[PDB]
């Protein structure tokens, strides 16, 4: 019921004509279940299920905004004390309302 | 560099002369041809000439070609890849199509005109378009996804090049040009955050790898995601250096944003190239926020471990085809027991998983050290944020590792000697680097 | 402190660096602790048995420093009216 | 400090000079400069020759900076590793000097949002010794600890 | 016998499968088990997380207790019936130095204040 | 074709049957719930930040009372 | 001389796990224990050259591992006092284990593997041990916890081990990233990664809490000790290796290297680790799994020792080498005891015919664990014990996890041999070699020479303490003994309950944690980027 297709001399042939089934790579080919396949198209599918409810409005603000907002409060904190640190007035940083144009130090200046 | 240009030039040259049924063999001779060029380039590259090793001219501003210190890495480093690439492809449409990708994205590397660089990097345009859309195994969705977003960020791009063209009166990186505008700034930045994967605008590349070939995905993960850090390098930094600085707390929250919300996207993956394409995701941030810095340990590190990433993730997405040709499935769920069914393929697989997760014995390792140190450089909690949700990586791989490693399995799906050998460079090389030859 | 005065150092610097005391260990009782340390390295196995005098001086001038740390402790609590 | 447009002009015709005196004889350490070109431009871009020589200089000392950085950390190591527990005394010096060349390969060339780096704990040494100074005759309490004569092996 | 022990395989999915299915591990043999052991299922021991709670809010205090009493009521003087170890002057300013140290505590010498500031040092490095 | 969906009830004797089912419903923590956690679990993870925070604060209000004091004492004298 | 031991461990782990297939299960079982016998007297050269004869030496590999701008670092190995140490215990206890694998995994398909897996786990610990910079010590302390990931999850068919492997994994992660901040600030305001330009008389707490988080990882302390019980499901040989030397000992080897910590945390948390395991191991029915809960006690000791005295780092490392050799004994035996029984639970161990030199090492090492006077293990308990009488608090908090772990103890070695039969009526049998014999005699010569050679140099150093302060140890042993014979009832079912489930820290972080973490997972893919930014 089975035959072997692959020869190692180089006098392969593909019996397509052939009784016996070849081992070729499909012989080792997983089964797969119906179910398994209409899980992995609703999970990928997953877009077709979003409502927009105040649940889920709450949810991703307090995540995601919620994260961005306190990394961008770090980093605004970081960015004051490294200029206390390196002794740099204080930098015109994009939202920062400065009446400083102080951007880029001057590699010739001592600070 | 005129040798590597030319053999550049003759790689798509030869497959219109050539009888057809030679292709394969035509196209891997002149892939080992031309790395054979890029070492030769690497040679006559003096480090005593320290701001560019190489230029050379044409005729013209466009036809401004140079190498630098991330050029020649990522120059080498395509070179590298290219060649597993050609053997993972078979068909003359298939051949034809990644060597005229290989031709322009290389061109691009080397290319010091930002209008240059903007023509050889998306005349790769629709050939990404038809190759993630192919017959029966590409998805339409995925290639219209990437088409649209590298239309627009590269238009973006374009435009502030016009205006550096009219304002300057160049745009080729030689001649030293600085700019304080917001709008240029931008212009030139969206291009970078969308080709680097940075959230929110990395939704292309998980549709794309997971419906591109498997040499189509080891081209985009191996190179074309660097091409952001050599627009970084060469294109922004140098100009556009006060932008960077004025809005450095927005950069960081942008990147660790992506960082983090990629690594917990990870966690929901059930595809095992889904699983490699955000990893990637995930890496690619540190590289973009240690060059942000403009420190000389930042440059580095990011070229550093965009070298280390360049041979991790193609050696990840090589074995995940070899397993998809093994078993036809992709889905974590139905693959088990491949430790004892493929102890050789799980053993690469393992040894690639560890570089991924950035062991010592692994190049990723030396490469986020250097990126920390970086971060460390610039404050002590930017590297503290990316150190501790590093975790989350481990969380997913551990449990991808887990879910494949044992159970009960009635296929021997096991890598034949045309697969050994083609990860073999690969594990070399991650060797080599690892232990320091970096 | 005053009431109860610093013994006199027998072991010096040169000494002290010599038979590679850590500074932990240079507490007025250093001498004997290199008496100890030279015995005790010379046995590697045998010093429990062998060397047994050099531990019983050094532990007794530990001891005879010990009670000068609690005569000091004494004198500053009653100085202070604790007691 | 002015600069008028004329002397700008002046000074690129003398820049176009020292290029053509450097093209006159072949260099092959040229990108590897002993010396800088000297200016009081603005913008060091604005010349684009000085920029790029001056550039090439800041680099050959930055390698050599490291590699002095290395030296001195060899010694150190060879110091502790030779004395014992005589170490804190005798390494003093040595690791005074191996901390102040690595500030000193740091700190040159650090970048526009990167901190001073602080081996040997010297700027926080002396911000708690003003701060000090300042509390005692202020008469105000200092929440902060007072300076401290050795914080590391040597500075 | 370690080698070639029975076992039962777990049953084929037959019904739709919830969308959170991949909270569940199942390598084929029978018993299946949650990614986290306790996240959901059989509790071990039948014990939820307020009975755990509520026992260790009876072993705090009683924990609590003995490092309560030293480290809060007592105090350096009191802690102690003797004083630290006594050096001579070159070893104990060396380790006066180290913050971590353990002669940074001699309420005898006349340096106790600038010892017990050193003792509580920075939070972060300043610079 | 496709895999099979009927069990194998060889072993259901010694092993046990497989009537038993999970009680879960596989749904996810309350949004209510995972608010509380959340802005509980991330600061802990975040300490050196706040760490950071209060030692900046002291510096800068200790630096700014001196400032104060100094300006009192070279206002008088 | 001193590479020699690195490069024999490396290789038997290249020739078993890479060329196994030409050198077969025999061939396995002569590379490795030969490989390690040679590296035994190679690290027993480097014993008595370092430590007895005071001679420190560095050896450079090569330079510029790292070398970017200011940022070098180099592969180089300087074996101090404390290197040697740790490597000849290390190395006694592995060529130990790599003896009783040879009959123990012999059932096993894959024990060239085995013994490959064995070996590189060895030769990282030594890597960690030797390092002379912190990029060394990392570099072993991955490795480490990559084999210890690879050898707990062996039993790939099996959830429970996998997962619990994946714990581990987890849990490390967290711990080094830590430490990989530590090592960060360390390097920035120092100069370099070498433990000699290291040294800072004073550094910011920040820098302290990091190292701290980083050394409760692997050796597991309170909060992370989660991965030490489920690590049980490895075989028999990993958890001798894992609790007696290789993972646990590590966090304690590196805060006794760098002595950047603070003595109010590490003390309060060693107590309450000590207690909180000896009340565990109290609960426990599997006999390995009472042993690593005595593990993490021993663990909770040696912490809150450097509290204590200056000499506290002494004495930490001299309860970890002489806890090395019982605790891997005690393992070994375990599982003997578990291979000739077919059984993992206490009840129906019992009395019955075996080998003299097993029962004896069991009691022996038992004795150890419990305090019995003049041994090895008493010494090393006892210069603990009678040094934290200053600090009250740590002092009580021990006492009481003294008389846990005499009365658990005792009960252990009731149940197993005092105890009738409690086994079924079948053939069950494991026979053992000579080679077994020669594991257990190394692991008694190594008890035995603890005793003559000690553990500390001021071990024996008075303590002038009142003879009823310094004899208390031994008093509540014997109470914590005599009540674990006669097998009484300390507390209430309730709290017996409690200790059964560890404290409830798994189930927390199962309920609050985990779903937390997968409900972020949930809003950052299923909402956001396949929900709000997925086209229709
Ligand atoms: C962070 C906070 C948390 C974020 C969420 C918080 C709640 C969000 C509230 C907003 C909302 O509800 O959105 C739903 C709504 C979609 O409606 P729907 O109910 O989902 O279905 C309708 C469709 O048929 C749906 O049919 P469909 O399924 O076929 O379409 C799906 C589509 C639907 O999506 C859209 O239509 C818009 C997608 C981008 C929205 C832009 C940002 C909006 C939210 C940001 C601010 C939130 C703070 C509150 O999604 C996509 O496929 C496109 C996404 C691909 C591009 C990704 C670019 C990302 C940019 C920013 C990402 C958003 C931030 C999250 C991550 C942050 C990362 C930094 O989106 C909008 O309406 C956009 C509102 C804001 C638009 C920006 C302002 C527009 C400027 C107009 C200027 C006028 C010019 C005048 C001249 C005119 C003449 C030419
Ligand atoms: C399917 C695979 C089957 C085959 C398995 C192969 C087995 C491989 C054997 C493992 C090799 C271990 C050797 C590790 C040392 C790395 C070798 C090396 O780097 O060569 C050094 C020379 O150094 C040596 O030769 C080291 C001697 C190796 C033998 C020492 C004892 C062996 C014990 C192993 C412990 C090594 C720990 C090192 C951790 C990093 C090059 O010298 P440089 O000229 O200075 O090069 C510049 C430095 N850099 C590479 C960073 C650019
Ligand atoms: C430091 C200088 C010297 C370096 C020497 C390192 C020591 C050996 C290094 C060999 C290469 C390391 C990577 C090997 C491939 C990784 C995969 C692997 O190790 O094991 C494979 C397969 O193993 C192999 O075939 C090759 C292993 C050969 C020797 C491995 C030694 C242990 C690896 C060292 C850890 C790497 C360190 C990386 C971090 C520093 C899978 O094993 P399991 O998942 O447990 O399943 C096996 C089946 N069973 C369920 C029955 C257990
Ligand atoms: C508060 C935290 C303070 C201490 C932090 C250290 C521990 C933190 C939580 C440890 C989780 C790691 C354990 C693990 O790997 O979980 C699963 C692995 O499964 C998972 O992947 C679940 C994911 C959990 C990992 C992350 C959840 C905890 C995250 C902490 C904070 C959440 C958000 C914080 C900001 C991101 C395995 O557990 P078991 O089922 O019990 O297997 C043990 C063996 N036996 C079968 C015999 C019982
Ligand atoms: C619609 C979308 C949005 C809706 C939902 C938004 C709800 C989120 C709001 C809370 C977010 C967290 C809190 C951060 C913002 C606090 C208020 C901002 C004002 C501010 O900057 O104050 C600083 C907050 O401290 C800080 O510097 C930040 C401390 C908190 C960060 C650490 C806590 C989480 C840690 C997790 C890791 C994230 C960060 C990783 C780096 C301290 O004041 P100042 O002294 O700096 O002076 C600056 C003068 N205002
Ligand atoms: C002064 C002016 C004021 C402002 C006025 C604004 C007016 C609107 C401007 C919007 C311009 C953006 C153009 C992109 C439109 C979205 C793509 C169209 C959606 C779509 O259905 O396309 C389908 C697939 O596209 C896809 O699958 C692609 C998915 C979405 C692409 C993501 C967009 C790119 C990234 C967006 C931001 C990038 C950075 C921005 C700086 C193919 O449709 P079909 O071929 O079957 O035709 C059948 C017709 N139904
Ligand atoms: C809301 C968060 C910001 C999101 C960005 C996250 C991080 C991106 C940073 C990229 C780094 C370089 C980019 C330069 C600046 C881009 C945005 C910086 C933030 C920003 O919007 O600042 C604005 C100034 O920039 C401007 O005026 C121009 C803004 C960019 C224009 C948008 C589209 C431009 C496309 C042009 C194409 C090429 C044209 C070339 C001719 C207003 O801040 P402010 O200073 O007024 O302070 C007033 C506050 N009270
Ligand atoms: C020796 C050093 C210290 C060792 C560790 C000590 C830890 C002590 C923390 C526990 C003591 C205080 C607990 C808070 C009081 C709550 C008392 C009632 C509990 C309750 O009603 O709700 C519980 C909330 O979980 C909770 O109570 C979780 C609160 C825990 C705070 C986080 C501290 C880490 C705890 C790790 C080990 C403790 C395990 C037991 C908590 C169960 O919630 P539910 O599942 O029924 O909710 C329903 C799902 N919709």
């Amino acid at each position: 019921s089975s035959r072997i297709a692959g020869d190692t001399t180089g006098k392969y042939t593909p019996n397509i004509f052939s009784p016996e089934t070849p081992m070729d790579r499909s012989f080792s080919h997983v089964p797969k279940n119906p179910f398994w396949e209409a899980w992995v198209f609703r999970r990928d599918n997953i877009q077709r299920e979003f409502v927009w409810t105040w649940q889920t409005i709450f949810d991703l603000a307090t995540f995601v905004g919620g994260l961005y907002v306190a990394m961008y409060a770090t980093a605004s904190f970081c960015s004051r004390q490294n200029d206390k640190r390196n002794g740099y007035p204080e930098r015109n940083y994009y939202f920062s309302d400065s009446k400083s144009n102080f951007v880029i130090p001057d590699e010739r200046e001592f600070y | 560099m005129s040798l590597y240009l030319f053999m550049l030039f003759l790689q798509p040259l030869s497959l219109s002369f050539v009888s057809r049924s030679f292709s394969k063999i035509s196209s891997l001779m002149m892939s080992f041809a031309t790395l054979w060029s890029a070492v030769y380039m690497w040679f006559t590259s003096n480090g005593a000439n320290q701001t560019f090793y190489q230029v050379v001219s044409w005729g013209s501003d466009w036809s401004t070609f140079g190498v630098c210190y991330t050029s020649l890495y990522i120059s080498l480093l395509c070179a590298f890849i290219f060649p597993i690439c050609v053997i993972l492809v078979q068909g003359y449409r298939a051949l034809s199509i990644l060597i005229c990708i290989q031709t322009a994205v290389s061109l691009s590397i080397v290319s010091l005109h930002m209008l240059a660089f903007y023509a050889l990097f998306e005349s790769s345009l629709l050939l990404f378009f038809i190759l993630i859309g192919r017959r029966k195994y590409g998805s339409l969705s995925a290639a219209y996804n990437i088409s649209i977003y590298t239309f627009i960020s590269a238009l973006g791009f374009l435009i502030s090049a016009f205006w550096l063209n009219w304002s300057f009166g160049s745009v080729c990186a030689l001649l030293p040009n600085e700019e304080a505008n917001s709008f240029v700034a931008f212009g030139i930045f969206i291009l970078l955050w969308v080709k680097a994967p940075l959230v929110p605008f990395h939704l292309w590349l998980p549709e794309a790898h997971v419906y591109a070939p498997t040499a189509g995905s080891v081209l985009l993960a191996g190179v074309l995601l660097k091409i952001s850090i050599v627009g970084l390098h060469v294109f922004f930094l140098p100009i556009c250096a006060s932008s960077i600085v004025k809005a450095f707390p927005l950069i960081l929250s942008i990147c660790l944003g992506s960082f983090i919300f990629s690594s917990f996207s990870t966690l929901k993956q059930i595809d095992l190239k889904k699983i490699v394409a955000y990893s990637s995701i995930s890496h690619m941030a540190i590289v973009f926020l240690s060059s942000a810095t403009n420190s000389g340990l930042g440059i580095q590190g990011a070229v550093l471990y965009c070298i280390a990433h360049g041979l991790i993730s193609p050696g990840l997405f090589l074995l995940v085809g070899i397993l998809y040709k093994n078993t036809n499935t992709k889905l974590v769920f139905y693959l088990r027991g491949l430790s004892q069914q493929a102890p050789v393929w799980w053993s690469v697989w393992v040894f690639f998983m560890l570089g991924n997760l950035a062991f010592p014995l692994f190049p990723n390792f030396i490469a986020e050290v250097v990126c920390l140190s970086a971060l460390f450089k610039n404050h002590e909690l930017y590297a503290y944020a990316f150190i501790f949700f590093s975790f989350v990586g481990t969380v997913y791989s551990s449990t991808v590792l887990g879910r494949l490693k044992g159970g009960v399995s009635s296929q021997c799906v096991d890598a034949s000697r045309l697969d050994v050998i083609s990860w073999n460079p690969l594990v070399l090389a991650t060797v080599v680097t690892g232990i320091g030859y970096m | 402190a005053d009431r109860f005065p610093p013994p006199k150092m027998v072991a010096t610097q040169e000494e002290m660096d010599n038979a590679d005391i850590p500074y932990k260990y240079r507490d007025y009782c250093a001498h004997l602790i290199i008496d100890f340390k030279e015995c005790r390295y010379g046995h590697p196995l045998t010093w429990r048995i062998n060397c047994a005098h050099e531990l019983h001086h050094y532990n007794k001038c530990s001891y005879i420093e010990f009670k000068r740390r609690v005569a000091i402790a004494i004198e500053e609590k009653k100085r202070r009216g604790l007691m | 400090t002015t600069a008028t447009i004329e002397e700008r002009r002046a000074f690129h015709k003398e820049v176009l000079d020292i290029v053509q005196s450097k093209l006159a004889n072949k260099n092959s350490e040229w990108a590897r400069p002993e010396e800088p070109i000297l200016h009081n431009l603005k913008s060091e871009k604005e010349e684009p020759h000085v920029y790029y020589h001056n550039n090439n200089f800041r680099v050959t000392r930055q390698l050599i900076h490291f590699e002095k950085t290395k030296i001195f950390e060899d010694e150190l190591d060879k110091c502790m590793r030779t004395h014992g527990e005589a170490k804190y005394r005798k390494c003093q010096e040595i690791a005074k000097r191996f901390q102040a060349s690595c500030r000193v390969a740091s700190n040159l060339e650090r970048g526009p949002n990167a901190r001073k780096r602080d081996v040997g704990f010297i700027y926080q040494n002396n911000k708690l010794r003003e701060l000090e100074k300042d509390a005692k005759e202020l008469g105000l309490n200092n929440p902060f600890p007072p300076s401290s004569p050795r914080t590391t092996i040597g500075y | 016998a370690g080698a070639g022990g029975p076992v039962k395989l777990s049953p084929p999915v037959d019904k739709p499968l919830p969308y959170n299915y991949d909270f569940w591990m199942d390598n084929g043999i029978y018993p299946g088990q949650p990614i986290y052991d306790g996240m959901f299922g059989s509790m071990v021991g039948n014990m939820s997380l307020e009975y755990m709670a509520k026992g260790w809010l009876v072993l705090l205090p009683i924990l609590s207790a003995p490092f309560v009493y030293e480290h809060c009521i007592a105090d350096d003087v009191t802690r102690n019936p003797f004083v630290p170890r006594q050096y001579p002057s070159e070893v104990r300013e060396f380790l006066a130095l180290f913050k971590n140290g353990f002669v940074l505590n001699d309420y005898s010498q006349p340096d106790y204040e600038e010892m017990k500031r050193r003792q509580s040092g920075l939070l972060t490095p300043i610079y | 074709n496709y895999a099979s969906l009927k069990a194998d009830t060889s072993m259901d004797h010694v092993f046990g049957d497989s009537t038993n089912k999970l009680n879960y419903d596989f749904q996810l923590m309350s949004s209510k719930e995972a608010f509380f956690w959340n802005y509980t679990l991330y600061p802990i993870v975040g300490f050196p930040i706040f760490l950071y925070l209060y030692q900046f604060n002291k510096l800068e209000n200790f630096e700014a009372e001196i400032a104060a004091a100094k300006a009192a004492k070279a206002a008088s004298e | 001389m001193f590479l020699l031991a690195v490069y024999f461990l490396f290789f038997s782990a290249i020739a078993n796990g890479f060329f196994g297939r030409y050198l077969g299960v025999r061939g396995s079982q002569l590379l490795g224990p030969s490989a390690l016998f040679l590296a035994l007297l190679c690290s027993g050269t480097i014993f008595y050259e370092v430590c007895i004869q005071g001679c420190s030496t560095n050896i450079k590999l090569f330079e510029n591992f790292v070398y970017s701008n200011e940022l070098n670092v180099s592969a180089s190995f300087l074996y101090d006092p404390l290197a040697a140490t740790m490597t000849l215990t290390v190395v006694w206890i592995s060529c130990a284990v790599h003896a009783y694998q040879n009959l123990y995994m012999r059932g096993d398909g894959s024990q060239t593997l085995f013994t490959s897996y064995l070996s590189a786990f060895t030769g990282f610990m030594l890597i960690l041990v030797a390092g002379q910079n912190l990029v060394m010590l990392f570099i072993g302390w991955e490795g480490i916890g990559v084999c210890s990931y690879l050898l707990i999850g062996y039993y790939g068919s099996r959830v429970s081990a996998v997962k619990s492997a994946n714990k581990s994994l987890i849990v490390n992660k967290i711990s080094d990233g830590f430490l990989l901040g530590s090592m960060l600030y360390l390097w920035f305001y120092t100069g370099s990664f070498s433990y000699c330009s290291l040294a800072t008389f004073q550094i910011p707490d920040v820098v302290s809490i990091l190292v701290l988080l980083g050394a409760i990882g692997k050796s597991s302390q309170l909060f992370f000790h989660v991965w030490l019980a489920d690590a049980m499901e490895g075989p028999t040989p990993v958890s001798a290796l894992i609790h007696a030397a290789t993972l646990v000992t590590a966090g304690i080897y590196v805060l006794c290297k760098l002595n950047l910590h603070s003595q109010s945390a590490v003390g309060i948390l060693g107590a309450a680790t000590a207690l909180m395991g000896g009340l565990f191991g109290l609960a426990a029915n599997d006999l390995k799994r009472v042993i690593a809960f005595s593990t993490c006690s021993q663990l909770g000791y040696m912490m809150a020792v450097l509290s204590t005295c200056d000499d506290g780092a002494d004495f930490a490392m001299g309860h970890l080498v002489s806890h090395a050799g019982f605790k891997a004994t005690l393992f070994l035996s375990a599982g003997l005891s578990i291979a000739k029984e077919n059984n993992n639970f206490l009840n129906r161990y019992g009395s019955r015919q075996g080998s003299p030199t097993l029962s004896f090492a069991t009691t022996i090492a038992s004795l150890n664990l419990l305090g019995f006077p003049e041994l090895g293990g008493f010494y090393s308990k006892e210069s603990i014990l009678n040094n934290a009488y200053i600090n009250q608090g740590v002092s009580i908090i021990l006492t009481l996890a003294t008389f846990l772990t005499a009365f658990y103890t005792s009960k252990v070695l009731a149940q197993l041999y005092l105890f009738p039969y409690g086994n079924g009526r079948q053939q069950k049998s494991f026979d053992i070699d000579a080679t077994t014999l020669i594991c257990f005699g190394l692991l008694l010569s190594e008890m035995l020479l603890r005793i003559f050679t000690g553990s500390s140099l001021s071990q024996n150093m008075t303590t002038n303490l009142p003879a009823h302060i310094k004899n208390l140890p031994f008093w509540v042993a014997l109470s914590g003994a005599l009540s674990g014979l006669a097998t009484t009832n300390l507390f209430s079912s309730n709290f017996m309950r409690f200790f059964g489930n560890r404290g409830g820290f798994d189930v927390f972080y199962a309920r609050k944690c985990s779903n937390v973490f997968y409900h972020n997972a949930y809003v950052s893919y299923t909402l956001l980027d396949r929900g709000f930014l997925k086209l229709y």
